[PDB]
């Protein structure tokens, strides 16, 4: 893999690994959310842990969160399959046209996808600007 | 029809039935310009009679009845070299292969089947078809080019 | 935009248009709308009303290409409807002059019209018809030209119905003729003043071209308007003894008595004026006058037979140097109805030789001796007619008109025959005017129709019986043209006779009287013998049989010259200028023959073309052959054209009847196709011209759909969530 992205996850296990026994239990888990933001149910916690094939030492971790940022293109790659629609070249879209293409064209999204994506989007004047989008979906 | 230009038929129906939402489906609005990129250059009066329709939504094609009508828009009548020669000549009062481009304009978005005003300046820069200062054009030329394809 | 062609210069589906016929307007555009056996039903383009009409009813137009076309010949279609529409857009536009291939057509204008000036004649002096607009200058113009270079004589056949313009229009021929004398021009004054006869005036031409002679020829005057007439120099007086007042003789106050411009006042002084000129002694003259003015008298002597008097029977017997008691003698007693009759026989007779007399006369003052080439006649006399009662008036006319169109038919044959042979076309074939040699003979033949009635007057006994049965003895069944009265204000008819123009049903009653006149023997001798020296002259020492002779002398003349038709038609009978009836015009196409030149026409090559403007128009037919003779023998090839509807020719192509505007048809919805083709030879590169960026754009999209549908699973994420949250 990558390092700095090591380096935080383990000082990461760390403070989740509250009673400190370099492994994650469903107390771990619970413990530390609380101690910040709401927490998760029995459920999500139990289903969260069945996650992990085997106890949750720092390796089964870094497995299933490697595995999960698995299957992804470059911040590069998509900002190209982008300009592929900005014939102009202004790296920019306009707002009706690329809802237009995700909403019915291609592998359609629906509503709630469309929602969820575009309650982040950075459209001010029109366009949507892909770039910064592609950032933030990204790097 | 060849297992190949079946293929073939496979192979292009995807690009399309994908773009009005893949779903293994295609708006029959679209047959024609299906057709359109297997070579062929159906008339619209052609395409309607197979089963194309004029507007979206309308209704959509599976592949299985698509076969039929690239068999249909096959054995339509195509234009040879010396047709489009024939009748470009009986605008020419010189004689001397010529033409305006204003009535060039004319004959293409004015008679027969006509064409949108767009798709005109279109064609004209893609095939940089060029007037002199007397605005004229040889339009054997022109006629050349069309025939020719956008890539020759 | 020059002032002198002001009014003489010109200003669609070919499957859905067609001509419907019309009861106003004689023929209807029509566009169809649905087929059913025989029962098509189309719309009126100009109400936009509906109705169905028999397929076989249907007539094919013509493109906006022939709008008001100088020559009627170079339409596509020549029907009852194409050439109507024609006339009649012209027409409504100041122009009245049309050919029609060799035959020129006049619509009576009913204005005066500024197309006749010297300005004008200039202009068409020495033109060839197709280089200037229509004309009747061009007509007489062209007859020069062709009597001076061809060295024979010609001749121009004015017809049409009455009113229609026969008489201005050989008046305008000569007017022209003179401007490119002084009595010829006067003769029209004297004969218009005393005419209801036919004309036949020749003029000759010397060896410098120049008028030097002319002569008249008259046939049958009417003689009826003397006495009767449907409704609507003081000096001289006492010679004459008429009191000044027209409404008082009954022989001339029948119907009209003024006449709206036309002032007879001054009429009568240029009329005598006239008489000087001619070269009148004054006694000449005088007896003129006095026989005419007797008309008007002898129309006054009342009776009871015994006379009612003797006043006015001796003013007559006066002016015509006899003794008043020996006429009256030999009147009611030759050697009460049948007197008041034969007054009139006498009257009628009179003037006849009078007006026979006064044309022999001016044509006295016209044979000048001097050298004679050729000449140039011009003929102003009756076509064809019908009306709701025709009787031995018609028949004349008619029989009269029958031989003309042979003449017209057979001109047309020559000349027809003359181009495939200069073209190299194959027909020997027979001649024409051979039809409507059934009529002729049944009418003239040695035992015909006039020949019975002929040989029936001699006979005292005969009767209008005896004639219509000694009629059918003879042609009942032995001549098919000859046919029992049909079926129809038509009056009777005893007969019918199958003409040219038209069938005509006709009434044999008083036939016999009308062919052989009756004024008493006796008076003849009263007159032979007079005192005034023209009525000795008139008297001195049957219609049918003098017309005959007279007939044949018009004929033999004519088929030594080139014949020049021109008809004239009466756009309408209220006399107003460019308003058409159609209905009466209509009419006249039938029975003017311009109906019989198409029909003729049909029978061979109507429609002729240079190979070189063949090959521009129709090679959009089959280009698909085309490596202008060979071109076209290729093209109509190609077409898998029958040999019959065609033919080969030198220099031009011969299409049967309608074939070329069959032609115009492909040849037009062939090139509407082809140019399709291109416009979807264009539709077809664009398309296929963005196929690529349509491939790119498939890849793009389902990069940011698969990868943002991922960025949006991971938000969705507990581990992750938990994880942002302990970041820092
Ligand atoms: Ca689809």
């Amino acid at each position: 893999l990558p390092q700095k992205q090591i380096q935080e996850m383990k000082e990461a296990f760390s403070m989740i690994d509250v009673d400190r026994d370099g492994f994650v239990s469903k107390e771990d888990i619970k413990a530390i959310s609380e101690q910040l933001g709401r927490a998760p149910d029995d459920k999500e916690l139990t289903a969260m842990l069945k996650e992990a094939p085997g106890p949750l030492n720092f390796t089964m971790f870094l497995s299933i969160f490697s595995d999960k940022l698995s299957g992804t293109d470059s911040e590069e790659t998509i900002r190209n399959a982008f300009a592929m629609f900005d014939e102009q070249e202004t790296k920019k879209l306009n707002i009706e046209y690329i809802k237009d293409l995700l909403e019915n064209m291609g592998d359609n999204f629906n509503k709630d996808e469309m929602r969820m994506t575009f309650k982040e989007a950075p459209v001010e004047g029109g366009k949507f600007d892909y770039v910064k989008f592609t950032a933030m979906i990204k790097g | 029809l060849s297992q190949d230009e079946i293929d073939d038929l496979k192979d292009v129906f995807e690009l399309f039935d994908f773009w009005d939402g893949r779903d293994g489906a295609v708006d029959a609005f679209k047959l024609g310009d299906v057709c359109r990129c297997l070579g062929i250059n159906p008339r619209n009066e052609d395409v309607f009679a197979v089963g194309g329709t004029h507007k979206m939504g309308e209704k959509s094609l599976p592949f299985e009845e698509f076969l039929p009508a690239y068999e249909g828009l096959m054995d339509c009548e195509q234009g040879t070299f010396a047709d489009y020669m024939e009748a470009f000549k009986t605008f020419d009062r010189e004689g001397q292969g010529f033409i305006s481009g204003a009535e060039l304009r004319h004959v293409l978005t004015a008679l027969g089947e006509r064409l949108s005003d767009e798709d005109v300046d279109e064609i004209i820069k893609l095939t940089d078809l060029q007037e002199d200062l007397e605005g004229n054009v040889k339009y054997e030329d022109f006629v050349k080019k069309v025939m020719a394809g956008p890539y020759p | 935009s020059d002032p002198d062609f002001q009014y003489l210069a010109v200003d669609f589906d070919g499957k859905k248009n067609c001509w419907v016929p019309d009861e106003k307007e004689g023929f209807a555009s029509a566009e169809i709308q649905s087929s059913k056996g025989d029962e098509i039903t189309v719309k009126i383009v100009a109400d936009s009303s509906t109705r169905t009409v028999k397929k076989d009813d249907i007539q094919s137009m013509n493109p906006p290409k022939f709008e008001k076309l100088e020559d009627m010949a170079n339409m596509t279609y020549l029907n009852e409807a194409s050439v109507l529409y024609n006339l009649r857009s012209r027409y409504t536009s100041g122009l009245i002059y049309t050919y029609s291939g060799l035959f020129c057509i006049a619509v009576n204008p009913y204005r005066r019209l500024p197309i006749y000036t010297d300005s004008v004649i200039a202009k068409y002096r020495g033109k060839r018809k197709t280089e200037i607009p229509p004309h009747l200058f061009s007509v007489a113009d062209n007859a020069y030209q062709n009597m001076v270079t061809d060295r024979e004589n010609q001749s121009c056949l004015i017809t049409g119905e009455s009113g229609a313009g026969k008489t201005e229009n050989t008046k305008k021929v000569i007017m022209y003729l003179a401007k490119v004398e002084d009595q010829i021009i006067q003769a029209n004054p004297v004969l218009e003043a005393y005419g209801r006869f036919g004309k036949f005036i020749r003029i000759h031409f010397g060896p410098t071209g120049k008028i030097a002679g002319a002569d008249i020829e008259t046939y049958l005057l009417e003689k009826s308007r003397v006495t009767y007439q449907q409704s609507a120099i003081p000096e001289l007086n006492d010679v004459m003894l008429v009191t000044p007042d027209s409404g008082l003789y009954s022989f001339i106050n029948q119907g009209c008595l003024t006449v709206d411009n036309i002032d007879d006042v001054e009429e009568f002084k240029l009329c005598d004026e006239a008489f000087d000129i001619l070269g009148f002694t004054k006694e000449e003259k005088q007896s003129m006058f006095k026989c005419t003015a007797s008309i008007l008298h002898m129309g006054e002597m009342k009776f009871k037979a015994e006379s009612d008097g003797t006043a006015e029977a001796e003013k007559v017997a006066f002016l015509c140097g006899i003794n008043a008691g020996d006429l009256l003698k030999a009147l009611l007693k030759p050697k009460m109805n049948q007197v008041v009759n034969s007054v009139g026989a006498l009257a009628k007779s009179l003037y006849d030789r009078m007006f026979n007399w006064l044309v022999r006369r001016v044509n006295k003052t016209l044979d000048t001796k001097a050298k004679r080439n050729y000449y140039i006649g011009v003929l102003d006399i009756a076509g064809f007619e019908i009306f709701d009662f025709n009787s031995f008036e018609q028949l004349c006319i008619n029989y009269t008109n029958e031989r003309l169109q042979q003449f017209f038919n057979h001109h047309m044959f020559i000349l027809e025959q003359e181009e495939y042979k200069k073209e190299g076309i194959a027909w020997e074939f027979i001649d024409f005017g051979m039809d409507l040699q059934m009529c002729i003979d049944l009418i003239e033949k040695p035992m015909g129709i006039l020949s019975i009635l002929e040989e029936e007057c001699m006979f005292p006994k005969a009767d209008d019986k005896s004639f219509q049965d000694k009629l059918y003895q003879n042609h009942m069944g032995k001549n098919r043209m000859f046919t029992k009265p049909g079926k129809p204000n038509q009056g009777p008819a005893h007969f019918e006779l199958h003409h040219y123009a038209g069938n005509v049903p006709y009434s044999i009653t008083g036939w016999l009287e009308k062919n052989k006149d009756p004024i008493n023997e006796n008076v003849v001798a009263l007159l032979g013998a007079s005192k005034e020296p023209l009525v000795a002259e008139l008297f001195k020492a049957t219609i049918s049989a003098v017309h005959r002779e007279s007939l044949n002398k018009l004929m033999k003349n004519l088929y030594s010259t080139h014949p020049h038709f021109v008809r004239c038609i009466i756009p309408n009978e209220l006399k107003q200028p460019g308003l058409v009836d159609a209905e009466l015009v209509l009419h006249q196409l039938q029975c003017n023959g311009v109906l019989e030149g198409i029909r003729i026409c049909r029978k061979g090559f109507p429609s002729r073309l240079i190979y070189s403007e063949f090959k521009q128009r129709y090679s959009i037919l089959a280009p698909n052959a085309i490596p202008g003779k060979t071109v076209s023998e290729k093209i109509l090839a190609g077409l898998q054209m029958d040999p019959a509807e065609y033919r080969l020719g030198t220099t031009k192509v011969f299409f049967k009847a309608g074939v070329l505007g069959n032609l115009e048809e492909m040849r037009d919805e062939r090139l509407s196709k082809i140019i399709s083709m291109f416009q979807a030879h264009i539709r077809g590169y664009l398309i296929r011209k963005a196929y690529k960026k349509l491939q790119d754009q498939r890849i793009g999209l389902s990069v940011i759909q698969r990868n943002i549908r991922k960025w949006l699973v991971l938000r969705n994420w507990q581990w992750w969530k938990l994880y942002s949250k302990v970041k820092p």
